[PDB]
């Protein structure tokens, strides 16, 4: 059924979430149903709101997944991840890790 | 309110390339919030909170789609980001060749919709209820894809 | 029986707002198929690419609006199919409507109205003249367009 | 922009071919127009026909170029040839001559 759910409907999935959790509009093909989630999935990050807690679009350059508005986790291929930001080559005073997409 | 003949079209391909299709008809009415034009397109379910301005760059959908929106009992959201009109209008802005409101929970919307005659949108806006609503929603929750064809006769 | 065809260009923005160009034109609703309005993404077809001569042809997405430029019937002496045959095959193959350009083969309009005995579920339209030119132009130049045909 | 072509239209390209050549439909966006070719490209094969010569889709599982509807010339990489079909393993009724990429 619908999980993590305060108010709920068979058609739209979750309508209101338990307070700690985040509202996520998921597409399974034709349907888009509310979910009430602990962690947002790859490509998203959680946001606490007075209206409700909500999972937002990870809008940041060359970054597959992020923790915040502007802190990245996994960068897209060929980008080196240092200090929460994605970089083309590793920055001056920094060096790419062996066998890694991570600087120092 | 002219009557909206909504034909939901399920289809099969076969290895030979061809399609067979069969047809559920439902009935709704067109609002004055939108044209008395027929429409047809891929059906896409829009959650009610997923038509708002506030989202800056919402998800991208191929132009030419049919919104289907399941509205609830209005106290389930007392402070909506928009009116029914604002959502119908957003959808259309974002390519909906038409929008189908399932107003089963909230008959109030019919009224709200026809009060928006001042701006009547390019594209049609249909309201459906009752068993006709049931059919649509079950088509949505069960079927992989389907195709709506809204007719104004 | 008049066919009020709208051909619609669309491009998105970053916000997913759609700016649109819309061209209208006039055809007639041939009785070989239904008189009903219809909407779909345009797909041109070679009339020689519309033959039940291949047992396995490639799958198009259901719901398209076909456009077929007809050429002088001397250019194919013994066709793979009739005009009717070709239209029905577009519908069979997913076309939600078929738009014919009978400019170079206007007799077809008669061959088409032969089908008024056993009419197809979907619109089968004909255009010609300036209307056909306007249509073909868009097809030939643009990446995409969406046809809205109305029966009024 | 209209070659190999006996009959040539601005809207449909080639309508008939010079009779050495194979007929083909190019799908370029919404457009479908005819080309007259000497070679049917990869994915297709030529069938000298009574009306015209044409390219048909090679739909043999695991074959690149078809010799005929039911015979393969070139298997995909690492695919073993037999009855002019392709295999990941040479079936019964044929000992796989490895070096040659065939069965016997």
């Amino acid at each position: 059924i619908c999980k993590g759910c305060l108010s709920c409907s068979k058609d739209n999935g979750c309508l209101r979430c338990q307070p700690k959790l985040f509202f996520y509009l998921r597409r399974e093909g034709m349907r888009q149903y509310g979910e009430c989630l602990q962690s947002c999935p790859p490509g998203y990050y959680g946001v606490r709101g007075p209206d409700m807690n909500r999972c937002s679009r990870c809008r940041i350059e060359n970054c597959d997944s992020c923790f915040s508005r502007d802190f990245c986790i996994k960068c897209k291929s060929g980008f080196y991840s240092h200090k929460g930001q994605c970089f083309e080559e590793c920055p001056e005073g920094f060096a790419p890790l062996d066998d890694t997409m991570v600087c120092v | 309110k002219e009557t909206a003949f909504v034909e939901v079209v399920l289809f099969e391909s076969s290895p030979s390339g061809d399609y067979t299709t069969h047809t559920t008809g439902l009935t709704g009415r067109f609002s004055r919030a939108g044209a008395m034009l027929s429409a047809e397109g891929e059906i896409v379910q829009m959650h009610p909170l997923g038509l708002c301005n506030n989202n800056d760059e919402e998800d991208l959908y191929e132009y030419g789609w049919v919104g289907v929106v399941k509205l609830e009992q209005p106290e389930l959201d007392p402070k909506p980001c928009l009116t029914v009109l604002g959502k119908a209008k957003r959808a259309v802005q974002r390519g909906a060749t038409a929008v189908i409101f399932d107003v089963s929970e909230n008959p109030e919307a019919i009224d709200q919709l026809n009060q928006g005659s001042e701006d009547p949108l390019k594209r049609p806006v249909v309201y459906v209820k009752g068993a006709d609503a049931i059919k649509l929603m079950n088509i949505v929750n069960k079927q992989k894809v389907a195709r709506a064809r809204i007719q104004h006769l």
